[PDB]
DNA sequence: ATATATATATATATAAGAATCCCGGTGCCGAGGCCGCTCAATTGGTCGTAGACAGCTCTAGCACCGCTTAAACGCACGTACGCGCTGTCCCCCGCGTTTTAACCGCCAAGGGGATTACTCCCTAGTCTCCAGG
DNA sequence: CCTGGAGACTAGGGAGTAATCCCCTTGGCGGTTAAAACGCGGGGGACAGCGCGTACGTGCGTTTAAGCGGTGCTAGAGCTGTCTACGACCAATTGAGCGGCCTCGGCACCGGGATTCTTATATATATATATAT
């Protein structure tokens, strides 16, 4: 009658999500407020990432979102940094700075 | 003929950038790049669910192992607000049950 | 100097493959063909390589040039990669 | 074919400046090489030893991302 | 083999920081040693890498920018 | 009651002369405790983090061992 | 010592060579919306093992005091060590030139992810003989 | 004098042999073009060295608490039993997402005017030097 994410009211997949759970050697069981609780969280995580990432397309004054805009959005922010430290973001860079010893005087 | 049900979280996230920046469009290639990232911290943290399962000695992952990897591996506010969110999905899923 | 200033400001906003991609083709066969002969490849393997190479190499250029300010100097030298290597770990 | 003297010099330089490095001295390139050398007999190790149990001569890029999650390296690109 | 750092003020100043997270915590004799031989072990480190950076800084006496450089490198600070 | 000062100044020269260091500045001791003081944080807050998934108050070595494997520091010694 | 006159050096405009953006017009290809349909989600009974809870126990953690002794702090003098600075020279940057290899384009052929005509090996249903109860 | 155990024949299920659907690469061939190698000048930064402040190194006097050890108290970790309840699983249904095809506008691309940038140089001014009573 009713799919488990529009029971939710989440836009993320439950039973995907559940379905990738049963089949990935976790736990013989799995309960049912734990893929809610983990499409919730990456939902809220998701809209952070595209939030930023839009913030950082309408700097650049477009309305298409470019792997340079997200390497200037997780790169900025101090807990995407540190949570994705290892991260490589393909078709990126680093934040454009300059060292102090460089500069011309 | 196709050649396979590729699935993916394609429509999700688009519905998501939708209702964040409704006037705001997305490429191709950076929408798979942050699929990547988005199965990473599901293989990520499903894991660390599963080791704290593991450690408690429990074959059965609640949303209580998943509450103790989001506030092990997600640092700063990104803890707090997704445990205070997550309890809330719950009771949304257990009002109507 | 200031030419030289230049182009820094430059790299620094364009993320596109500074490695041309067919040199880095040919020594990405060359060194498979070492480990096992008659490898046939993907072109996003190859570019998957290319950039994580480029990534890995500006990442380390950093550190390198962290190391060369730390040394009181403007231009590098191979020990401040040696410095940066140990001291990330990939010195063996 | 030695193909390690097709990553030229002004292509290292470019490195450099995306690097944010103001002077090279002109035997940076040669431990430049070195150390690309050792990073792509690594990783393309690693994806050899990914795709022989995989059975197969075919090279594809999950043996890449695979090599790379191995050695920590994350990267967030081709091959899903 | 022997530890350089007291083990009464080690575990005075470990639960003075666990006060912060959670009154009341009981603890293992155990779980102090192995927080003193861990923490002993990365700053035995910590201060071998200060001594290359210095000896790259072409000193003898360390100094704060060295271990500045060497928390950098080694991606210690977020 | 703070006891960042019993990590006393010839405790910490100590540890110098064992990680081998000649001389070393009076400044360092600060940065020393520092360090120290954000490790000691982060650990002691994960190992609190894994007693309480344990219905415990009593924290135990293997909530420590679990925390140093959470982040890459691997042990071998007590816990197991 | 001071008045007069000259010339060298220094700071700031400054104007012309040089690189950058951006508004103006053009296209093109990659987002982005509709059909077909499929496969994975949903719903339903059952049961079975994971887990919560009541109670004991015992076992290690906590506290506190004698004592004593290695450990910590602080003053004193120094001596080796970090640091400015002045030549220097040499190695790397700025720009013109060849050349040469990257890029683009195509084709024919071959390996291969997956699928399929065919085919022999394993398994169970059925028939008739003889041997027993 | 009559039914059941057992060897032999045969239908059905299933996975291996080899060919195939077609798809992705792929070396090879030919035109193009722009990035790199090379070299000349020069300039400015790494380096040597010499002196100069100076700051931990050490050592002894003074303090001091770490730790051993003994005793007592006790909070909860863990074991045992007992109920229970929620997911695992099987079977039927059913609609959501994936693929494919059209389409259309967001952004790539050229380009000249406006915008800085920079950088040697013109010019106003501070100051060292020469002469004489």
């Amino acid at each position: 009658a009713k799919s488990r994410s529009n029971r939710a009211g989440l836009q993320f997949p439950v039973g995907r999500i559940h379905r990738l759970l049963r089949k990935g050697n976790y736990a013989e069981r799995v309960g049912a407020g734990a893929p809610v609780y983990l499409a919730a969280v990456m939902e809220y995580l998701a809209a952070e990432v595209l939030e930023l990432a839009g913030n950082a397309a309408r700097d650049n004054k477009k309305t298409r979102i470019i792997p340079r805009h997200l390497q200037l959005a997780i790169r900025n922010d101090e807990e995407l940094n540190k949570l994705l430290s290892g991260v490589t973001i393909a078709q990126g860079g680093v934040l454009p700075n300059i060292q102090a010893v460089l500069l011309p005087k | 003929k196709k050649r396979k049900r590729k699935e993916s979280y394609a429509i999700y996230i688009y519905k998501v950038l939708k209702q964040v920046h409704p006037d705001t469009g997305i490429s191709s290639k950076a929408m798979s790049i942050m699929n990547s990232f988005v199965n990473d911290i599901f293989e990520r943290i499903a894991a660390e669910a599963s080791r704290l399962a593991h450690y408690n000695k429990r074959s059965t992952i609640t949303s209580r192992e998943i509450q103790t990897a989001v506030r092990l591996l997600l640092p700063g506010e990104l803890a707090k607000h997704a445990v205070s969110e997550g309890t809330k999905a719950v009771t949304k899923y257990t009002s109507s049950k | 100097g200031t030419v030289a200033l230049r182009e820094i400001r430059r790299y620094q906003k364009s993320t596109e493959l500074l490695i041309r991609k067919l040199p880095f083709q040919r020594l990405v066969r060359e060194i498979a063909q070492d480990f096992k002969t008659d490898l046939r490849f993907q072109s996003s393997a190859v570019m998957a390589l290319q950039e994580a190479s480029e990534a890995y190499l500006v990442g380390l250029f950093e550190d390198t040039n962290l190391c060369a300010i730390h040394a009181k100097r403007v231009t590098i030298m191979p020990k401040d990669i040696q410095l940066a290597r140990r001291i990330r770990g990939e010195r063996a | 074919r030695d193909n390690i003297q097709g990553i030229t010099k002004p292509a290292i330089r470019r490195l450099a400046r995306r690097g944010g490095v103001k002077r090279i001295s002109g035997l940076i390139y040669e431990e430049t090489r070195g150390v690309l050398k050792v990073f792509l007999e690594n990783v393309i190790r690693d994806a050899v030893t990914y795709t022989e149990h995989a059975k197969r001569k075919t090279v594809t890029a999950m043996d890449v991302v695979y090599a790379l999650k191995r050695q920590g390296r994350t990267l967030y690109g081709f091959g899903g």
